[PDB]
């Protein structure tokens, strides 16, 4: 197995930790979801190919921006996280979070993933965004932004119901390797 | 770690460590703030644990089984003494406040009800002046550190043999040299959002809500402090592109 070390980057309220969580359980936590995620080393085989893939958050980094480069040496791909049910979280991606990543990780693969898309045809969400005259965020304007951003691809998960987090992965995996 | 604390923080949260019929005692609300103290703790045992790989595992495995030029362990493992001095002192005051609230009979029964006070004096005071010199001194001599890993693990037979032997069990999975750096230098910024959690669940003795909010503050000026105080150190950078900065 070769070892690739990913990193997950996005605005607090993206759900960038709960990604975390339930890809390295294959649960959503029945009990207690942890405030935190330290490491964690995940056993993947893509496409034929073995892979030790290393899993890092940022969260807790975002006010701090001497620490948060640090996470970046010798990352091999990038998730780039917002929330779909916070249009303000995929407003922050081009112009801080893009430039950050292209800066520190050049030439290393960003995937852009649409987190918590069990939001879009939520009732209570709805409601709360149309105060603020917004709607959660369509397909089309994720995939927009991350053709803008020169993304590798763009993807949607939910860490709630699970579906969609091993198909991220594993094509996290499959750029990490590509050349 | 130690077997009795690995034991007791061996369950995924406060009320799977606990006896059932305790659990049941409490109200949802306290197992909830339980729950994260929990965390806390358990995460901080952890990390004691990192920097015990790195003092005892590598550094002292590399001081008597290796022929490194001098200055090269100190370079791999900036501060790792003063941090695990840092830390086990603050791990040994979390475990002692969860021992002395164990009911009598039981070794997991218990309840913290105070915790703002232990986070407030460590994060003032002296403790707080050390670990702000400590993490700006370590977090600008991250990146020098992984650059001398990566050289000394490309050319040195003896160094790379070290490195794959000691991290070949399952048990160092997540903690080869790299890794043990990078999480030494996320876990202080782990803190606010543990303690903002433990805050939301602690409303319920006034005392108690406001300590933690005036811990939460302190952790984030440290945070402040020392991330204005980090330039990366590089070997062989001249004294022109640093006054050029
Ligand atoms: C000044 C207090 O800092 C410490 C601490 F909080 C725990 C253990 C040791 C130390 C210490 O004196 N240094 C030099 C790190």
């Amino acid at each position: 197995a070769i070892r690739k070390k990913l990193v997950i980057v996005g605005d607090g309220a993206c759900g960038k930790t709960c990604l975390l969580i339930v890809f390295s359980k294959d649960q959503f936590p029945e009990v207690y979801v942890p405030t935190v995620f330290e490491n964690y080393v995940a056993d993947i085989e893509v496409d034929g190919k073995q892979v030790e893939l290393a899993l890092w958050d940022t969260a807790g980094q975002e006010d701090y921006d001497r620490l948060r480069p640090l996470s970046y040496p010798d990352t091999d791909v990038i998730l780039m996280c917002f929330s779909i049910d916070s249009p303000d979280s995929l407003e922050n991606i081009p112009e801080k979070w893009t430039p950050e990543v292209k800066h520190f990780c050049p030439n290393v693969p960003i995937i852009l993933v649409g987190n918590k898309k069990d939001l879009r045809n939520d009732e209570h969400t709805r409601r709360e965004l149309a105060k603020m005259k917004q709607e959660p965020v369509k397909p089309e304007e994720g995939r927009d932004m991350a053709n803008r951003i020169g993304a590798f691809g763009y993807m949607e998960c939910s860490a709630k119901t699970k579906d969609g987090v091993r198909e991220v992965f594993e094509m996290a995996t499959r750029a990490a390797l590509q050349a | 770690s130690m077997e009795m604390d690995e034991k007791d923080f061996a369950a995924d949260s406060w009320s799977l460590a606990v006896d059932s019929s305790f659990l049941q005692q409490h109200k949802k609300e306290v197992m909830k703030q339980q729950d994260v103290i929990y965390e806390l703790i358990q995460t901080e045992l952890h990390h004691v644990r990192t920097l015990k790989i790195m003092t005892r595992l590598f550094r002292t495995g590399m001081l008597e089984e290796l022929h490194l030029e001098p200055g090269v362990v100190q370079g791999l493992f900036p501060c790792v003494d003063e941090l695990s001095d840092i830390h086990t002192r603050f791990l040994s005051q979390l475990l002692e406040r969860r021992r002395q609230a164990l009911c009598p009979g039981s070794t997991r029964n218990f309840v913290i009800h105070r915790l703002g006070d232990l986070l407030i004096s460590q994060f003032s005071g002296p403790s707080a002046e050390q670990m702000c010199k400590t993490y700006s001194e370590f977090c600008s001599r991250h990146s020098k550190a992984l650059k001398l890993y990566k050289e000394l693990y490309a050319r040195d037979k003896r160094f790379q043999q070290f490195i794959r032997k000691v991290t070949r069990p399952a048990v160092l999975k997540r903690h080869g040299v790299q890794e043990c750096i990078l999480l030494v230098t996320q876990r202080i910024t782990k803190y606010p959002l543990l303690i903002s959690r433990i805050l939301q669940h602690s409303h319920g003795i006034e005392e108690e809500r406001q300590d933690l909010t005036t811990a939460l503050g302190l952790v984030k000026e440290l945070l402040s402090n020392v991330d204005e105080g980090i330039y990366q150190l590089e070997k062989g950078a001249r004294l022109q592109e640093i006054y050029n900065r």
